[PDB]
């Protein structure tokens, strides 16, 4: 979740 | 080849892989860590064209490419494109066997722990490295210092990091991490440029733009009275020639692009900035640590050279500190490659030896022995 | 003639004119932004035959023109041309002095803002209007919608734009721009024409083409299947009966040309398609917003009456959003026109009266006062 | 004959069939793509006299027969004379049979593909061919210059095409296709030959006028000048004896006739002319590209053999492309033949040996094969 890239 | 059993330093921060050998003044190897794949048909039979370009080749093609990069804000997204960048980087470019060195990778603090423990699983299963380490980066970009206190400022293509050290021992309490640099920066100026009339929009022309903002960006010490200036008069000004043709020519763009990384509200992203994030780093430090890292405010890894940054970056955190502090921004003109020179000295250095996580400790612990060896 | 000092709404996207007053249905004059031009000599003597045509005469003469239109991925290229649009949408069609009322003007998101800047001193300078105001088309079109919270997606004659909206405030980082639209649409069929066995190269012809785009395309919910289908039988061939005489025979041409809209790979064109570009101007949108954008995704502008966009829309935004969201593609019949309807909502309400850009003060500030009072 | 299973090369690009063998520098067989037939009565009695008359043997009676040519604008119209010019061909002329022999045929882009279709329909089901395979033409003609590298002209009798590749990689979207050629070039100088003095109405004399083109035209390196030039004095007319008598004496129709070529408004023809479709073509494909077509513009095909083209042509890019780029226009004076001689090149490699359509895999995939294998 979050991000781009986190989850 | 090489004769020895010369530790390998691979950095690939999240926009350039920059390689070599420990015990070593420059990285080898330098490339953009893209990896590029032809968006259309191959018309002329015999020709090789093969479908992958990693590295430079993918920007010696990238006009028949969509360029793609496998890690973004510092965390590996491809994993398959990534182990096309490490092939490339040991095989190709380095040109050199894994199985023969170890190697010392770099990531950033605060990033998902599958990251690091994929890195291990594919240096250990996929290139059987016979040692591994990965590192924190902007703790090695004080090793490059020639300093065991300081606070540490990096901000590479992806990620930056303002970690704060006294005395050899890190404060991971008081580190920081913001999802604003470079590549962000590039896009941005790439939206301002739409904003004047050239719209770039292509991986290829963010490729252009990103060359742009690299010859033909400051950071204006002042950025009301530098706004101000290039709205009086043209003398700010300055054109590009394009590759294959037509030149622009941009003005206050030229200083709006890493404003944003001193005021991240342009590009939409609620955060302090970059002055302000060094500050609270330092704040969350004791009390007894602060002036040794005012005096000791390393500024080194990429997106640093832009010109004045370090007289923005001293002249911002001197209105932060009080008074009769001593605010030293250290931006050692090596910075872009310290990240690398001082995983070149961690490597090389003695002590460091029986740090490495090794394999027979990897197979006996599984890839959950990076929390427990590395950091 | 018109009593009041009611504004104008004025509404040139790239392809077509729709203009009127304020506080009304539906623009009053619609007509192709054209002008026509004789490209061969003019013989019976004592026949008129200016040597312009603009607008839907134009159309009505079109096989001896040569169409040109001044406007170009919400660009607009000629100038003095446009200023013929203008001047025929003021003083012919609309019938109407622009000293006495003030203008509401469109443009997209992310253009030169030189178009709007010339915009603002071709209005003031040439049509002497009071006021002036530019408007982000998008925007509008959540006007009309009732809606101050959802994301807008419209799709004009060339330019589509995904404008992200939340409770009033707009997210301008989130904002998005395509120049992927119907002209591109219209060019391609003209081009799968060709493949079939029909040739299409006038400006006249490609006025034929897009008529055919108009009456006689969909969309495809699953291009696959949908052109398996075509492959199988002829169930999806039909007919179009062409200007004097021959008819001809379309079969998987009728759903390949929008499906370029959610592909843009078949005009050549990296891009992520209309589908991925919604998606991707929502995550780029905070945590507590993305539910409401979901909900509240407005589909409204032109090239959006294929029949089952919404349903191949909502499909795929479906499969990129993760489930348990509600996704509502918001397709009100009245679009095409959904971007005046919201301009005359906007030039209609009593808050705006102040937002207008004044002569007065165009005259103080010069022409770049539309970067401080417009957005 | 031919003891080996040599690829066979034909290549009818609209009003010249050169065909040949692969692996070889000159095609075998050059004649008129045209069948002729008797338009009165037999009268001598016991004579031969057959009732249709193909290729060079054609104009060897053109005085008593209407010639026709079975193949207009690159398209195939008579699919019999067609039948003709190919059995006249395999045959006759190159006198082989076509059961031993795959074939290649060329044809151009954005053409329909029922020509593709229906030719390789006739090339397996009438002749036999144990493989085939449609070529681009222009694409053929990139492969005689020995580059991977370029956007080719080449305007055979029918068609011009300007197709760009760069790295091998074709840009289809950048692709392009006008009408004009040398056969309307031929039926504008027979009208202009009106002009002066000289009626060419029928066929054979249309072919009279064919060859006034061939030999006595050149394309006026700056249009006005050179008309003035003839206006001025007689130092530009040059004479031609007829077949069979009067003599004709030609004065700006010299460079008249191809100046129709780089402006298209002469035969009432909506076009931007060569050089602009050149530089539109250019522009379509990528930024990266542009100046490796700038270098690399190869001008090889038939209705190029006007001298000067290449210096006009030059001439007009250089003022269409930016300054310091370097336009060099390649331009082989064995052209009006290297679409054969890449013909023969691609049907030589080796690699293009598993790229054959053949029979076993037309009979299993009917005739649209030709749409999954050719391109
Ligand atoms: N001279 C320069 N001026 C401004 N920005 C630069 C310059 N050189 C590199 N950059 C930017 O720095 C980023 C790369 O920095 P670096 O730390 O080497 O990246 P990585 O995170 O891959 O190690 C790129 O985004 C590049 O655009
Ligand atoms: N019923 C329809 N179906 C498909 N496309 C349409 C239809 N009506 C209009 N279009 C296309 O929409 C474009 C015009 O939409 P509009 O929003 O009015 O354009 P503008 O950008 O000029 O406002 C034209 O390209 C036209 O071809
Ligand atoms: N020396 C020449 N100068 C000018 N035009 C020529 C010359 N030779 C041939 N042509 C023209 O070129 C055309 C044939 O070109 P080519 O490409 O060989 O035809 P095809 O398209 O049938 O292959 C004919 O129209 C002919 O008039
Ligand atoms: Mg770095
Ligand atoms: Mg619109
Ligand atoms: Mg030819």
């Amino acid at each position: 979740a979050x991000x781009p890239a986190w989850x | 080849d090489e004769d020895e059993t010369t530790a390998l330093v691979c950095d690939n921060g999240s926009g350039l892989v920059k390689a070599g050998f420990a015990g070593d003044d420059a990285p080898r190897a330098v490339f953009p860590s893209i990896v590029g794949r032809p968006r259309h048909q191959g018309v002329m039979v015999g020709m090789g064209q093969k479908d992958s370009y990693v590295g430079d080749e993918a920007q010696s093609k990238r006009g028949i490419l969509t360029l793609k990069y496998p890690i973004e804000h510092g965390i590996i997204t491809n994993w398959d494109d990534m182990e096309k960048i490490w092939h490339h980087t040991f095989y190709n470019e380095l040109r050199v066997a894994p199985e023969e060195h170890p190697t010392l990778l770099t990531e950033a603090p605060l990033n998902p722990k599958a990251n690091r423990e994929k890195m291990t699983q594919i240096m250990f299963e996929t290139f059987n490295v016979p040692a591994m380490y990965v590192a924190i980066q902007a703790v090695l970009s004080l090793y490059a210092s020639g300093r065991t206190t300081g606070i540490v400022l990096d901000s590479g293509d992806g990620v930056t990091h303002n970690v704060p050290i006294y005395e050899g021992y890190a404060l991971p309490h008081a580190i920081m991490r913001l999802d604003l640099a470079g590549r962000d920066l590039t896009d941005y100026l790439m939206k301002i440029l739409t904003e004047r009339g050239y719209s770039f929009v292509t991986t290829a022309e963010r490729e252009i733009v990103r060359d742009i903002k690299e010859k033909l960006c400051y950071v204006a010490l002042d950025f009301e009275n530098e706004m101000a200036t290039a709205a009086s008069s043209s003398s700010l000004e300055k054109s590009y020639e394009l590759p294959d043709g037509q030149v622009i020519t941009i003005g206050n763009e030229r200083f709006r692009c890493p404003e944003t990384l001193f005021q991240p509200s342009f590009i939409g992203m609620e955060s302090a900035g970059i002055h302000e994030t060094t500050y609270n780093s330092i704040m969350k430090c004791d009390i007894d640590i602060r002036k040794d890292l005012y005096a000791n405010n390393v500024m080194s890894g990429g997106t640093t050279m832009y010109p004045g940054i370090a007289d923005r970056m001293q002249k911002e955190i001197t209105a932060l500190a009080p008074s009769t502090m001593k605010i030293k921004i250290i931006a050692p003109p090596e910075r872009k490659y310290s990240v690398w020179i001082g995983g070149s000295i961690l490597a090389s250095l003695s002590t460091f030896q029986q740090m490495w996580i090794t394999k027979q400790e990897y197979d006996e612990a599984g890839p959950s022995i990076v929390h427990r060896k590395c950091f």
